């Protein structure tokens, strides 16, 4: 698999739509649509028997997907914002769920 | 290798506390993260809590969160758990394990050099 | 010394959005923490926010947390103050002002070299 | 006043009786009782007039008391615990709302 700080054995997902979030306002509505093309859209997760519930799977997905993605991209003078990191954090967890019930169909 | 080994365990009323230490042999404590998971009857490992080779950052399992303290002692190559108002089902056998990677995460596959475990029975009778 | 300019104040309906700037001159910018304060017409000087030099570390009172976001560009020598959800109470003049010491705190005392100030108006 | 990181004005209370914080199990109450006389038991703070409520003065009052403690004990050898934390704000919160309306007497 692929290799996340040293550690390998993770798997990547393929490319995934991602969700169109409602905030509650029009400017972070707004401000997501405009920005969501620098967010991932496949996420790095174990595989589910490494894991024995959903929220464990889904907290180590969102954790590793989201540092790696500041590794690589954080390379090319990328700066996430504070408000950046909030909003990854939100579609990230929504592919990470979609990811386990689609993993977990298998076992 | 370097070798964990597990101590503290026993029984325990419900409501009670326990404290549990990981001691690690060799040379190289203050490298690496570290974690404890428990193995419950009729279940396989699940985690419980981990901490960053320094101790500034730590993780915990939802059930556990504000019961349990994890922490260590780099100096006497000693790792800690404190578990307070412990419940029936926190009855399992507890294992520590050292980090694999530089982040700390939930899954089984984050760690190895698992210690042999000792036994923690919460119950009254 | 380095003087602040506050821009972006104006008239927004409740439930708007705004952005306010804060402006230093020199170039010893990234070296200090900096923050925002509000008036309200009746009131004195409140802390509204607060950032460190690099950034790193944020703080927020309590009316406005989840609706307000501090951040700045070390780069530019601006600050700035992105307001969403406004409320009419949030109406006001803002200050901007540079932190006195290491340690960012909510207390009027931990600044100094306040902007002239800029007008919010939340109504309908 | 006194000097925290680089900032003057700040005011010292006088020495405080340090109160009992029940958590609800007995090994926590017991680490409190046992390790309390490393906690401090008097508060930074400044004059209200700085502040426009009582949650902003505390959060002040909390955050540069234990920052100083830290810095002070730290000349001194001592390493606070993850819990020696979590239990100094809960008793040094619990001083700096004693603290606050003992100010707040002289403003009405
Ligand atoms: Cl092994
Ligand atoms: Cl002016
Ligand atoms: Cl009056
Ligand atoms: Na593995």
């Amino acid at each position: 698999g692929a290799v996340v700080g040293g550690l390998g054995g993770y798997m990547l997902g393929s490319a995934m739509s991602r969700p169109m979030i409602h905030f509650g306002n029009d400017w972070e509505d707004r401000y997501y649509r405009e920005n969501m093309y620098r967010y991932p859209n496949q996420v790095y997760y174990r595989p589910v028997d490494q894991y024995s519930n959903q929220n464990n799977f889904v907290h180590d997905c969102v954790n590793i997907t989201i540092k790696q993605h500041t590794v690589t991209t954080t390379t090319k003078g990328e700066n996430f914002t504070e408000t950046d990191v909030k909003m990854m954090e939100r579609v990230v967890e929504q592919m990470c769920v979609t990811q386990y019930q689609k993993e977990s169909q298998a076992y | 290798q370097v070798q964990l080994q597990e101590s503290g365990g026993g029984l325990v009323q419900p409501g009670g506390s326990l404290r549990l230490s990981c001691a690690a042999s060799g040379r190289t404590f203050s490298s690496y993260n570290m974690g404890w998971f428990r193995q419950a009857p009729g279940k396989g490992r699940e985690f419980v809590a981990s901490i960053t080779s320094s101790g500034d950052k730590s993780d915990y399992t939802d059930s556990v969160k504000g019961r349990f303290t994890i922490s260590r002692d780099n100096a006497k190559n000693t790792m800690y758990l404190q578990m307070n108002n412990l419940k029936p089902e926190d009855t399992a056998t507890y294992y520590c394990a050292r980090g694999l990677g530089i982040y700390i995460i939930r899954a089984r596959g984050g760690y190895d050099h698992w210690g042999q475990g000792t036994q923690v029975t919460v119950s009254s009778h």
